[PDB]
Formats: C-alpha cells, structure tokens, sequence
C-alpha cells in the first residue's frame, strides 16, 4: 500500500491508504500501483477509482488536476471547477465587464443586514450627547 | 387590559370545593364588568361560595376608598373563626385616586404625586391585615369554642402600571408591602400567551413551602428553564444558522412556553396539571415538535381521565410523590404515546 | 425487502393514526352542532316561557 | 430634558447594547468556522509549492516568464476588503497603507492597476479614483475559487501580455485573535524558496507530457490558491475585527446609560418638587 | 370582543392572518431595504406582494371625503370584507397590479379596475 | 440469512396489524365517549336555562 | 396645549433644522393643516401630493442615512431624492 491524498485548494477529499488507483491522465489512461517511479501529469475531468487496503472500492469525480507521485506517496490536486481556455476567459471576460461598469452584487449575511438595520434604527436620532452634558 | 381580573376570578372559582370562602372585592369596576362576573360565578357555581362587594365607578369616591377595609373585615370574619378565606381586591391602584380625591377635597397636604402622605399606611395597614393565625389566637379569640383550627386570609391585590414602569410611586409601595408578585407582560398577552406571566421577574418569596410535593418536585427547572429561553430566543433573531446544543434549549423552552397558556374559564386540578408538566419535563413531548401541541394535552387529559381515574384521586388527595408515583406516570405517558393520537 | 417492511409498518401505523384523527374530529364537530341545537331550543323555551 | 423623554432614551440605548451583544457573539462564532476553513487551505498550496521548487529551482532548472525579474514599468495589485460594515478600522488601515505604497511607486514615474475583491474596495477606490481594471463583490461568508478564476485571470494575462510587471496582493495577515495586520506580499515574479531541494537529486519525476507545458499550469495554479488563501485569511479577519468592535461597542453604551441614568434622576426629582410647590403654594 | 365565540372562526382567522402578513411584512421591510428585493427567498417575495395588496385593499373612499377628493364612496359589507381579504391572503388575486387594490370599495371593484388599468 | 428476513418481515407486519387496529378501536372508544357527554351536558345546559 | 388644541394647524420651527441651514425651518409630518387642500389652487393641491409622499418616504428612510453606501440601490434613489426635495 502507499499514502494517497485528494487535495482541492479549499478543502481535502481523501486521505485514506490505498493499494492501487486509475486515472485518465491528459495522455491516456494511466494506473498506479505501490512503489510506481516519480511522475507528474496532468488528469482530466471525470472518474478515479481508489482501492482501500482489504480491497474496498470506491469512485470519485474530480473536475480535473493534477497527478504527482513519488516513492511511497501520491497526491491529486484536484480542480475544483471545469477549467479551460474558453470558460476561464469568459469568466475573466465577466469580471472585466463589471469593473468597466459600477455594478455590484449584495453579500448573502442576511444575519448581518438584520442587525445592521435594527441597530441603525435603534441609534437614529437618540439625541444623548447635549443631553447628558459629555464634551468630547 | 392583560387578563388581571381574569386570572383572579378564574382563582377565585378553582375554589369552588376546598374548605376556602372567596371574597371579591370590585373598585372603580364599570357595572357591566360587574354583571358579567356575577354572570360568570353563578354559571360555573361558584357564587354559592362568595361574596361579591361593590362600588361601581360612578359611585362616591368615599364608597369606593372604603369598600377593600368592608371586604377585609367579612373575610377577617371567618380568618378570626379558624377557616380559611382568599380575598380579591380588584384595582388598588383606584382606591388610592379615590383615597386622594377624598384627601384634596379636605384640604390635606399632598405629597409625591398628589396622594397624600399616608397613601403607603392606606395599602399597609389593609394588607397587613391578611395573616395566618396560630391556632392559641383563634382560640382565645373565639373563647375556647375552636381548638384545633389556624385561620388564614390570602389577599390577591390588582395593582395597575402605565406602560410597565414598575417603579412607579404606588406600584413601588405595594411591591414593597406583599411577598411577591405575578407581573403580567402586555407584549406577551398580545402575543397569544395567555395568561401572559412574564418570568424572572415575577416571584413567590413565600415560595415552595406553599406547594404540594409533586408540583415542587415536577415545576423546579420550569421557571429559570423558560427564562433562559427567553433571553435565548431574544439572541436568536440576530444569529440564524445557530449551535445544535442550544437549538435543543431553544425548542423544549419553546414547547413549555407553547404548553403554560390555556382557555381562560378552564381550571385544572393539581393532578391534570402534575402528569402535564411530567409529560414536558421528562422528554415525551421532545417528539410532538410540530406545534400540534394543544391537541396532545387535550387528549392527554381524557385518556387519564377515562382509564386511571384512581391515581388522579391518589394524587388530588395527597399531592404525595413517590418513585411507584413516578413509575405509573411513566407507563401512563409510555401508553399513550404509544396507542393514541393528539 | 426487509427495510421496505420497516418502512411498510411505518407507513401502516402513522395512516392509521391520520384515519383516527378524522373520526375524532367528526366527534368534535357534531359535538359542536349538538350542543348549539340544544341551546337554541333552550332559548327558544325561554322565550314562549317568559312571554306567558 | 424630561423624565419621559430620557426614559425613552434610556430604553433605546439599552436596546442598542443588546443588538451589539447579539452581533458579538455571532463574529466570536463564525471566527471560529473561519479559521478552521483557513487551515483546510495549506496542504494544496504546500504541495504544490514544493512541486514548483523542484521544476524550477532544483536540476535542469526550466525558465518561465514568472519566475524572473523583468524590468518593472507598471505594477499591479489585487486588494481584498470586507463586503460588509462594522469590521473596525480593519479597512482603512489596508487601503492607506495600499495607497502609501502606491504613491511610493508612482513617484518613480511607474503606473498602477488593481483588481478589487469585496465592494468596500470598489466602492473606495473610484471615491479615490484608482485605476480599477476587474472586480468580484458579495463573496459574503462563502468564498469560492471559481469566482477568483477571473480577476486573477485577467492580472495573469495582463503580467504573461507584457503589460503589467511585479505584481501584488494585499490583505490583512490574522495572527492573533485579536491581532490582524495588513500586509503587501509579492506573489510574482515568484518570491525564492528558503528550503533547497539539492536532496531531491536521487530522483527525478517521469513527467508525462512535457515539463515545461506542466510547469506553466502547476505555477498559474499555485498564484490562485495563495490568492484565495489571501482572501479566507482576509475573512477571518474580519470575524475577528467584527467582534472587537462590538464588544468596544457595547461598553461604550453600558456607560451611556450610567450617564442617562443620572440625568433621569435629577429631571424626576426636579419634576416632583416643582409640582409639590405649585400645589402647596397654591393652597393661599 | 375580537375573540373565536362571538366573531366567529372565520373572522377571527381573517383578523389574525392580515395581522399576521404585516408583521412578517414589516419584519421584511428591513432586509429589502439593505440587500435589495431579488434576494429574497421565494415565498417572502411573495409575502411581501400579499402585504402590500392588504395594505392597500384596508384603505377606503368615504361618502363625507368626496369634498378632499372628488371621488364616491363606497360602503363595504362585513362579508365583502372578509371574503376579499380570505382571499387575498390565499392567493386568487396574485395576478393583479397593487393599485388595483388602493381606494376600492368591494373586492370587485378591484377587478374590475385591474382590468381597466 | 433470508429465513432470517422472512420471520422478521412477517412479525413486523403482524406486529403493526395489531397497532393499527387498536389505535383505531381507542378512536371509536373517544368518539363514543365525546358523543355520550355532549349527550349530557345537551341536557345539563338546558335545564340550568330553563330554571334561570 | 392650549393654544395648540385651539387652532387649525401647527407650522413647527425647529432649531437642529434652522442650524443644519434648513431656512425656513419648517418640520413637515410634525407639522399639520387640516383645512389641507382646499386652500389651495388647483394646481398646486395637484403637485402637493407627491412632495408628501416623497418626504414621507424619506422620513422613513432617513434612519439608514448615516449607514448609506450599505444600502440597496432602489433605496438610495428614494433616499437621495428625498434628500434634493428638501
Ligand atoms: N387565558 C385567556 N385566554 C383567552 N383570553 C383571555 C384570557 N384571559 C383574558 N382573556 C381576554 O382578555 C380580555 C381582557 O381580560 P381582563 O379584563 O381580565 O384583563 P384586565 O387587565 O382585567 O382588563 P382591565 O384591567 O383593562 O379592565 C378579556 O376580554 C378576556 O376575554
Ligand atoms: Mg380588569
């Protein structure tokens, strides 16, 4: 067996001990057993299948990456979106559009516009200072 | 307008058959109040076991500052005769405008808002006047006619606030003359809660000396339990997606806030409110979470009322508890929440 | 097949509990009709009694 | 004055101090849920960084456009900012300090772009006038990398183009939990690694394709992890400034009310002798 | 006397439900005005239309106004009233503008002026 | 294994056969006992009426 | 409160209004006429009614002036409208 971690750049997706893995690198189909020499390559966007160690078979989906091996250890820094030359672009072709305007979106802390609100409201026109006798 | 007059007369015919005389006494009441409460004692049959005194809001301010010292004297009556009486004294806070009225139109000095000085020694000197007895008192009073017997006589005064300021000059003096008081929140009558008691501030400084030992035994977490949960469920408006441990506070305090409020003419007896508050207590209710909740006590109350009527005799009896006690109201609860429906 | 059982006698005992709650609210209901038919007949007796 | 009129106050300040409570407690607990989400983040830009080491400071050292030092003529910045209110001086600190360095760099005759991460940085730097180019708003408390895609995107071909030169991220450092810094960090031409893989010699990767096409994705790659890092440790900053604030906040007002309370004090005693007068010096 | 026994079921659920909407409206008010409308969820942005239909609809032209507006008045029967806002607040007339609903007597004449508008 | 499954299938169903059935007669059970107090209390109100 | 239950109206002048440069200072919704418009001409009893509207909308949102730049757009046109009618 050897280490195997699934890693995107928010959160962590497997860290489990594995007896074998396959993967559809950019150039083929590509399956890593123990002891496998030092390589590095790119993965594409669908299904790797993990064997845990008695044999326990599992699936998962990745939007694509990176594969990096090494002597006893393996890592997948997996893409945590589709990424390509056109989608990138777009979304870079969108983030330009909205600064070129003024446009702006609203945060989802509704919490946060609850208690802004009420305590706009609650200090409005409290008119404390010139009633008790603070100079500041 | 918080359900004050409703709460008293509602105590008053929860008397209807223990050894207690009841006294309602009526200040500054409009006439029709009065009828209506007259109304309602006879058709419950409580009026058989009271004495209505009145003095209507259009009648001499002297009829109305005298009338809580008459209803004090005719349940003094049976206090000095080794029985016990309860007294209502509805709107104190009149009798002091009439007592005041009385005052200015003699010509005596004014003090804090116009009551005169002794406003506090009018309330005083007629609260004081509910006391239990000891047994040598009544004795000696009624020359050795009554041995055995202690006299009492419980005062239940109504006192009004103006937007809850508590610390108002006549509702600070009363609060300083009684042992305790069940103050009444408006926000929380409005709310639907009713009767709309406000816990933390509300107290009993006689407290569980005067309670049966099942209730004492079922109700000690209740008051301090709903006040949390209140403050609680103050925080809670501002904080949504909030911790799984004080999401399981905020809704069993939900569920007894949802479960002390009740149809207004509609009494319950120690054992009804007993196997009620072990229902709430000991979990059983953790499972009802949708506010269908009214229905499960209802329903509660007459399957225990239709199978084992001899443990609600037990229990209005003795007001005991015991751990047998305890096991029958667990396989009470277990058998019906197992083969009913709310 | 086993945990559909499981779900079977769920299933079973939470529709009968929902078909019991339908006789009872009928009971309520003409518990509710019953008792204005009586007082209505009462207040009618009242009237022809205190006219005569 | 009036006794009515400052009870209404003091009724009004003390509900103010219960919101401000209110609002604490919530930053103490998404702080929390902040600062793990940040600590999820380090095990990518770890191994990747050290991937990068080998292919580019290690054997057969490859060269890439962003790992050498061209001539600088104009600079570019991404700044990260809190979407909401409240947080402090958290803001301001980073945006002078921006601006201080950013003046510093235009007094050498060199011009400035900036991609804005969160609106109180937008909403800023046209008040400012600053050159904004690209911009993602109301990330709130979910801050994806498929949103950072973009602006990042746009600096990367804007430096890759010729255009842009040294670029930079700037955002507030959490170190204590109540302590936050703001810091200006180089992210390309890629900053030199401490550790040296001369070690890495007894082995050599079996690069499938080809290491140099690799190369290019492995380092655009690692500048967007260390941005996104930027931006969630920038968030639990926030939390952290939030709650600061509103504690300062909420005993500010517990000691309004002491001050109310006294004024109210006075105004009822006054209220109650000058009406006990009027009536007693009435009565002839 | 706005109790079940002497008003009636329906009209004590009418009363409390409108209650009910403007409460939760007036709860709402606050987080439009900071985080915009299109962040609702889709049942308060739904509240908020059945708010602001009832807010309208409880207004109403009077005979003795006529000279403040030039417009009749109208007198609304007791069931008109709680047929209109039943169904209001039920959904049967999420498909006509507000102020179809502002200075009308009779749930009809709401219609009808929907449909003139 | 599935004569395992088999026995506790059908002891289950049995077992919700006979909760179905008794949550039901305990609803006919409140219904009569509504039913035969309105009953009463349709004569109680009445007779107290008709001697006010 | 005598003279105040006597008359037909109230023109309230303020002096937080009359600082801030606010000339006359009239403080309108605290201020009433009840002979209203039908003391006025047509045409001005016509285009009254929208600057009542307008003040009232920004009396109710002036709670949210000295948070502006938080606010939604749709709230800072009124806001700000509010603000060029006064
Ligand atoms: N437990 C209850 N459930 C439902 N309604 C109630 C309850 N208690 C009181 N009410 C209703 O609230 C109304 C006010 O009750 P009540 O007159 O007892 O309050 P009050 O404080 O004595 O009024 P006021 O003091 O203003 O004369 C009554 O019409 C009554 O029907
Ligand atoms: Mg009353």
């Amino acid at each position: 067996t050897y280490h195997l971690d699934v890693v995107s750049a928010e959160q962590q997706m497997f860290s489990g001990l594995v007896e074998k893995i396959q993967v559809t690198g950019s150039e083929g189909e590509l399956g890593i057993y123990p002891g496998h020499a030092p390589l590095l390559t790119a993965i594409k966007p669908g299904m790797i299948r993990i064997v845990k160690q008695h044999g326990h078979e599992e699936f998962i989906y990745l939007s694509g990456g990176i594969l990096e091996v090494q002597p006893g250890n393996v890592t997948v820094l997996a893409d945590t979106a589709i990424r390509g030359q056109d989608l990138d672009e777009a979304r870079a072709m969108e983030a330009k559009r909205k600064a070129e305007e003024h446009i702006s979106s609203s945060h989802g802390d509704v919490d946060y516009a609850q208690a802004s609100a009420e305590l706009a409201k609650a200090i409005a026109q409290l008119r404390v200072i010139e009633l008790t006798k603070k100079a500041m | 307008q918080t359900g004050k007059t409703a709460l008293a007369i509602d105590a008053i015919i929860n008397q209807r058959d223990s050894g207690i005389k009841c006294i309602y006494v009526a200040i500054g009441q409009k006439a029709s109040t009065i009828s209506n409460v007259v109304r309602k004692l006879e058709e419950h049959g409580a009026l058989a076991n009271t004495i209505v005194v009145v003095a209507t809001a259009s009648e001499s301010a002297a009829l109305q500052y005298l009338a809580p010292y008459a209803g004090c004297a005719m349940g003094e009556y049976f206090r000095d005769r080794g029985e016990d009486a309860l007294i209502i004294y509805d709107d104190l806070s009149k009798q002091a405008v009439a007592y005041r009225q009385i005052s200015l139109l003699l010509r005596r000095p004014p003090g804090r808002e116009a009551f005169p000085g002794d406003v506090f020694y009018l309330h005083s000197r007629l609260l004081e006047r509910a006391a239990r007895v000891n047994a040598e008192y009544v004795e000696a009073f009624t020359k050795g006619e009554v041995k055995g017997k202690t006299g009492s006589l419980t005062a239940l005064p109504i006192i009004e606030t103006q937007a809850g300021d508590v610390s108002a000059f006549v509702p600070t003096n009363v609060i300083s003359i009684t042992d305790g008081q069940i103050f009444l929140e408006t926000n929380l009558f409005n709310a639907g809660i009713r009767p709309a008691v406000n816990p933390g501030i509300s107290v009993s400084r006689v407290g569980g000396a005067a309670q049966t030992k099942i209730m004492k035994k079922l109700s000690g977490g209740i008051r301090t339990a709903l006040a949390q949960y209140r403050e609680l469920a103050a925080f809670s408006q501002f904080a949504s997606d909030l911790d799984d441990a004080t999401r399981k506070q905020l809704d069993h305090g939900q569920k007894v806030t949802e479960l002390l409020k009740q149809k207004q003419y509609a009494p319950m007896s120690v054992a009804q409110q007993s196997l009620v508050l072990f229902a709430a207590e000991r979990g059983y209710l953790a499972d009802v979470e949708l506010s269908k909740i009214g229905s499960f006590e209802a329903a509660l109350l007459a399957y225990v009322d239709r199978d084992h009527a001899p443990l609600m005799q037990e229990i209005n009896q003795t007001g005991g508890y015991n751990d047998e006690i305890e096991g029958k109201l667990k396989g009470i609860l277990d058998s019906f929440k197992a083969t009913q429906s709310w | 097949d086993l945990d559909l059982a499981k779900a079977s006698a769920t299933d079973q005992l939470k529709k009968a509990k929902a078909e019991a709650q339908v006789i009872i609210e009928q009971a309520n209901k003409r518990r509710s009709q019953i008792l204005d038919e009586a007082k209505a007949e009462a207040e009618q007796e009242r009237t022809k009694i205190v006219a005569q | 004055a009036g006794a009515k009129d400052i009870r209404s106050k003091i009724a009004s300040v003390q509900n103010t101090q219960k919101i401000t409570k209110a609002m604490e407690m919530v930053a103490a607990s998404k702080m929390r849920k902040s600062q793990d989400r940040m600590a999820a983040s380090r095990p990518y830009a770890e191994t990747m960084r050290k991937v990068i080491g080998h292919l580019a400071h290690g054997n057969l050292e490859y060269k890439h456009p962003y790992l050498e030092d061209r001539d600088v003529k104009r600079v570019g910045y991404l700044v990260v900012s809190t979407d909401r209110g409240l947080a402090g001086g958290l803001n301001i600190n980073l945006f002078k300090k921006l601006l201080a360095e950013m003046k510093t760099w235009t007094d050498k005759g060199v011009q400035a772009d900036l991609a804005m991460i969160g609106s109180k940085g937008v909403s800023f730097f046209n008040s400012v006038g600053g050159n904004v180019v690209a911009q993602v708003t109301g990330m709130g408390d979910n801050p994806s990398l498929s949103e950072l895609i973009g602006p990042v995107k746009v600096m990367l071909q804007a430096y890759d183009e010729g255009r842009l030169d040294k670029l930079y991220i700037v955002s507030n450092k959490f170190i204590n939990t109540m302590s936050q810094v703001p810091t200006i960090s180089q992210l390309l031409p890629l900053p030199a690694s401490d550790d040296d893989d001369l070690k890495h010699k007894s082995w050599d990767y079996l690069y499938e394709p080809d290491p140099k096409a690799l190369l290019d994705t492995l380092l655009r790659r690692y500048v967007e992890s260390q941005v996104y890092q930027g931006v969630v440790e920038n968030l639990a900053s926030e939390q952290a400034a939030r709650m600061v604030a509103m504690k300062a906040a909420t005993d500010n007002g517990g000691s309004l009310i002491k001050e109310l309370q006294l004024v109210y004090n006075k105004a009822r005693q006054a209220s109650i002798t000058q009406e006990l007068t009027e009536i007693v010096s009435g009565a002839a | 006397q706005l109790d079940p026994l002497v008003v009636g079921q329906e009209h004590y659920d009418t009363a409390r439900g409108v209650q009910s909407i403007l409460q939760r409206y007036q709860e709402l008010k606050d987080i439009i005005a900071i985080l915009g409308m299109d962040e609702l969820s889709e049942e308060d942005k739904l509240v908020v239309a059945r708010a602001r239909k009832i807010q309208r609809f409880l207004s109403q032209p009077f005979f003795v106004a006529e000279v403040f507006t030039g417009s009749p008045g109208k007198y609304v029967s007791l069931k008109d009233t709680i047929r209109g806002f039943k169904g209001i607040m039920e959904g049967e007339y999420d498909h006509l503008p507000e102020q179809a609903f502002y200075m009308v007597g009779s749930i009809e004449e709401a219609v009808e002026k929907a449909k003139k508008l």
